[PDB]
Order: structure tokens, then sequence, then C-alpha cells
RNA sequence: GGGGAACUUGAGUGCAGAAGAGGAGAGUGGAAUUCCACGUGUAGCGGUGAAAUGCGUAGAGAUGUGGAGGAACACCAGUGGCGAAGGCGACUCUCUGGUCUGUAACUGACGCUGAGGAGCGAAAGCGUGGGGAGCGAACAGGAUUAGAUACCCUGGUAGUCCACGCCGUAAACGAUGAGUGCUAAGUGUUAGGGGGUUUCCGCCCCUUAGUGCUGCAGCUAACGCAUUAAGCACUCCGCCUGGGGAGUACGGUCGCAAGACUGAAACUCAAAGGAAUUGACGGGGGCCCGCACAAGCGGUGGAGCAUGUGGUUUAAUUCGAAG
RNA sequence: GGUGGUGCAUGGUUGUCGUCAGCUCGUGUCGUGAGAUGUUGGGUUAAGUCCCGCAACGAGCGCAACCCUUGAUCUUAGUUG
């Protein structure tokens, strides 16, 4: 991003299109807002283990406490905090991710 | 689907039915199949047992 | 717990597998590797080894050495109790003995138990004949040992009163 | 362990139901194959990778009615029913076994397993008669092929079929010995039963019994197995101790015989097999490629001659390269 | 000193599968382990070409490209042309 706009942005008009910028929609989709991180995190939040067992294996295998909310089929062996709720109701995980972010919202003092 | 017998809650086919039996026969004369009409286990075992008696009376045609 | 690497490990190998591997042309000869790694105060572990070479395959045992230890009961130098492991056809038998016993294991066994810092053990290798699942006779059946004051706070009891 | 006395859950009995291709018996049909009688009718049908042998002007094949006779019992048919297993599917009757539910009326542990012993046990085969339409080992013929004692081909004997007697073996398989309890579910499906609104139909829930599939813990060497265990425990019976030699020899029983059951050894190899993985192959599949093939052009193999190795030839025919 | 011997002692050097679309590594896991994933699935291409999906994300040797030739034109330079 130091090259699209300060860095040498003229070898040709298209090398960036075919190359660059195509990996530019790549990571900014892919690899997204995450991308400050510089560490290893503490925690985890997720909506479904169950479509995503995927994700949890390592960050269990890290001993690592995580949070979520849970289907009723998920997996209660595995994660450390229990939420269980509607997986899919759009205010509901809006509602559960507000109550969480204003949590370390006021935990900033 | 239905039971055609359950809609009448119905026991034994006594056997001169043959209206109510041609509807379980096929146009040539064969035997329609369970998962077509929809009957049950023990309806479906009652109605060879009666179909192929009338097949003995000839009320019902083997081959037409 | 996960064992953290803050510690002094000492990691002697036991056996090297060479390990083929056959393609269009012919075969393809890499190196298999193991190491029991460890400190002499009951903290045990190893990993897999897997390279094209022999030295790397070395170096790279030690990395899942230091993802996965686990840790041993030292009473009086010895193992508090009897156990028998059963990992996989391969059984290793755990006995305690006194102190001037010394470590009568089996091959890759005894560079195991002289990496927990415990000197006192009479054993068996009852199962097969294989480097890895020796190995896992052992840690398997070390997991799955007591401690005399946790299990009498297991049961809410004296400590003295498991011995007396 | 033994004796004396009680309890009813184990198991059994009564009673009230429900399911059934469970067995054995005498009889009953309906298409279809062939056979034969005949009408009608003409050159072939028959059969294969291709074709022939077989059948045919004496009238086949096709077709119409009629007749004998056997055996098989479409449709229903379904990881559907039932039996302990082998097994049993047209129909009806006579005779007969167990199964499962409902409780509670009864018995008061009466049960489980079971070496030898007993009986059953597909198909083949055996002995005596019955019956033999298809089908069909042996054999024969025509092809196929270098060979065809085979696959194909048209026939074709025993057989299968029945009553009765015997052999008593099979991948007689869930490759899982029988019983008792216990251990997440989800899901159909066969027979019930209980309820919840409902006469209903129905939906929902609880619940016994086999019946299948996907699944947790655990078991497993891996595939897999998972309330129908190969989980954890226990009672009883059989079997194995490397592979071949070998289920052979010998000895004995049994049988009408064929051979079954019990069952070795000298010898000899350092291994034979178990699942799994990467590969390579397939007269296994799917995609896909190159003058590879097809669609064309022009040559090589004939002719002389140049040239190159063969062999052979010589004093040596320098040595190397060999799809 | 050997054109003496062995290319199954060898360096080096080239053919060959074929200019075929492939061969692996690093980390992560997967499986007691061998190995597996990445490279497979979907859509294309001359191509592991490239996109999407994907318990893998990446990188390296390859493909192609930058190299020449020929194919157009301009600048500069016109003799022995």
């Amino acid at each position: 991003e130091k090259m699209q706009e300060n860095g040498t942005f003229d070898v040709l008009p298209k090398k960036e299109v075919v190359q660059l910028k195509k990996e530019l929609e790549r990571l900014e989709k892919f690899l997204g807002g995450i991308k400050d991180m510089k560490d290893l995190p503490d925690a985890l939040f997720i909506i479904d283990p169950r479509k995503e067992r995927i994700a949890v294996a390592e960050a269990r295998k890290l001993n690592i406490p995580i949070i979520g909310i849970v289907d009723t089929n998920c997996d209660p062996d595995e994660i450390d905090v229990v939420i269980p709720a509607n997986d899919d109701a759009i205010r509901a995980v809006k509602l559960l991710t507000s109550k969480m972010a204003d949590a370390i919202l006021e935990a900033k003092q | 689907k239905v039971c055609y017998f359950t809609s009448n809650g119905i026991t034994h086919i006594d056997y001169k039915d043959v209206d109510l039996l041609k509807k379980f026969v096929s146009e040539r004369g064969k035997i329609l199949p369970r998962r077509v009409t929809g009957t049950n286990a023990k309806y479906q075992r009652k109605l060879t047992a009666a179909i192929k008696r009338a097949r003995q009376m000839a009320l019902l045609p083997y081959v037409s | 717990r996960i064992d953290p690497s803050k510690l002094e490990l000492e990691e002697r190998l036991v056996t090297v597998n060479r390990v083929a591997k056959v393609v269009k042309g012919g075969r393809r000869f890499r190196f298999a590797a193991l190491v029991v790694v460890g400190d002499k105060n009951g903290h045990v572990g190893f990993g897999t080894g897997k390279a094209q070479e022999v030295p790397e395959a070395i170096r790279k045992a030690v990395e899942d050495a230091k993802k996965n230890l686990i840790e041993v009961p030292m009473v009086g130098t010895t193992i508090p109790h009897e156990i028998i492991g059963r990992f996989g056809a391969g059984n290793i038998l755990l006995k305690p003995a006194s102190e001037g016993t010394g470590v009568i294991a089996g091959g890759p066994v005894r560079a195991v138990l002289e990496l927990a810092g415990v000197a006192d053990i009479l054993s068996k290798s009852l199962g097969s004949n294989t480097p890895i699942n020796m190995i896992r006779a052992t840690l398997q059946g070390l997991s799955e040992l007591k401690r005399a004051e946790d299990v009498a706070k297991l049961r809410g009891k004296s400590v003295e009163e498991l011995l007396g």
C-alpha cells in the first residue's frame, strides 16, 4: 500500500492491474481487518463452531480460553464459555456482540 | 400418499367387492404396487390374499 | 496444562529410520527421527522428526517436543505406585522398587526414564519392538500416574491416612 | 457349600389379543415352453464376433383352434415376514410348532450353558421303483484357434421332479459360539400397546420386539465396530500356537459305495499371510493431448549405383556404438 | 610412454522419455506410523495457464516472458549502396 500511493506507482499501467491490485482485492478481503495484530491473542469469539470446528482446533491446541455463541448441537467439551442463543437471528447476533464490545469498551479505563 | 383403507378405517375385504378391488388392479390385470397406492403392510398382504382368490373365481383378470 | 519452554532440555536421540517413497523414476530415501527430550527433573516429551536429511530431522524433533511435554511424579526418585500402560499393541508395565535398583528398561525406554530424573524403575516390554510405540507405551502410562497428596485431596481424606 | 422358612423381578403357567412364504398332508387352478392333430399360408427360418452344423417343398418358421404332459409358481417383492440353522414365495382346506404384546391370575429360582449321546441339515451323489416339458454335466457335431479335450454354437445321457432309505459335507457367512445386565443420540422400517384434542383421518409423545443406515465415549494394528458390539464385566462349550509336507499317510469307527469324522510324522524353507501408503501397470472406467490415427500428398521395400553396419573373408580387414 | 584393459570405479560431455506439465521444499495440521494435505474440487488454457473453492497459507525449480530472427514505420547516417 506504500507502493500504490507513495512508492513507485509508475511501472506499467497493467502490472498493477493483473498482479498488484488483484493482490489488493484478495488480501483486503481474505486477510481483512485483523491485519494489525502483531501478536498471539488470548481470546476468540465465533458464531457457529458446529459449522466451523476448523478454526477452533488450533485455538484449543494452544490452551486459549475462548468465548462464543453456540448452537444446541455444538461442543461444550470444546468451548470454555457456553452461550446458547439463536445462531441466525440478525438482531440477537448484533445484540450479543454489542454487550461484549461494550464490555471491553468500559474496561479501557 | 393416503391409505384407501384407513380413509374408511375398514376391516376384511369381503372378496365379492370387485369394484373395491379393481381400484388396486392395473390396466392389463397386474397387481398395483404398494408405494404407488400407499397402503399399509397389514392391508397390502390382505390384498394379495384377496386378489389371488378372485383370480380363481374369474372376478379379476390375470392378463387382459 | 501445557509445560512451558522455560526449562533445560537435554534431548538425546534414540533411533534413525530411513524411509522410502516410490515415484515414477524410482525410490526416494528420506529419514525419520524421534528424540526423547526433557530435563532430569520430571518433564519428559518428544516429537516426530521428518526431513530429507539427517540433521534437520534432529532439529524438527525439538519443535514438537517443545509443543508436547508431560510431567511425571517423582516420589522418592521412584514412580509412586504400580501401573501398566496399554497404548497400541505395545504393552509396557511400570513397577516401582527400592532406591538401589537402578534403571532396568528396554532400549528406547532407558533413554526416557533417565530423561525424567527418575532412577528406580523395573519394566518389561510386553508388546512389540517398535521405537515410537514403546515410547507411546511409557508416557501414556506415565500420564495416568497419581500423586499421594493429590488423591487424598481427591478423596477429601488425609495424606497420612493413605499410608496409615 | 448343606439344611429350615419367606419375597417375586429371572424363567414358566393362565387369560385377552395380534402378526406370519414356519412344517407335513390330499386336492385345485392361470399364463408360458415344447410336443402332437389340423386349418390358413410360402422359402427359408434357426443361430453368431462372423458363420456353419442342425430344420425345411415330405411344407418348416410365423399364425388360428383343439389335445396330452411335466416342472416352475409373474404381478405383490421391500437392508419386508418367519424358523435354531439349512431353508420356505400360486391358491384353498385338514393337522401342527414356536414367536410377540396386554397384565398379574398363579408357581416361588423351577434358571443358563452343555463333553460324549440324540435329531435336523441346500446342491451334488447313492439304492429301489414312479415321472421326465423346458433345462442339462458326460459325449457328439459346427466353428474359434498354432492347440480347444474350453468360453460361443444346435442337439444331447444322467440329473433336477415324487414317495421311501442313505451319505451328513459347503464362503452350512454376520467369515462375529449361547445366555444375563450395563453404557450419548439421531433415524427409518415390521408387529403391538398407552396417552394427547379428535368417531375420525391424522399428527405428537411415551413404550416392548426383531429389522437397517449415519453417528459419542471407549475398543481396535488400520479398515472398521458402535443399545443387534468388535465397549466395560461374568458364568459355562468348542478352537489356534509359523508356512509347506496335509486334512495326507497310518490305525479305528460309520456307510450300500463315493468319502465323511478323530488325526499324525520323518522332511524343508526364515518366512508364508493381515490392513494400510506411495507408485507402476489393467484386453477397467472418466476427462484430455501430439502428424499419433482418420481425411490427403510424396517416397522407402522392386532396378542400378553411392554409402553404413552385418556376417563371411583374408597377413590384418583398427577400435567403439546394438530396439 | 601407452589409441593397454574396465564408462558396473569416474569427472566432464551430450541423447532419451519431451519443450512433454510436471518435481519438491518451509510452516501449519492430518494419521500410532508409512504417508497424506499444499499439487486435490469448479471453470478455462498451449501449459501446476489462471481464477474460484479448499486445512492450508506460502516459497523454489519448471511453463511463459525479457534474447535473436523475420514481418511495419520513424529518427540519424548515405558509400563500394
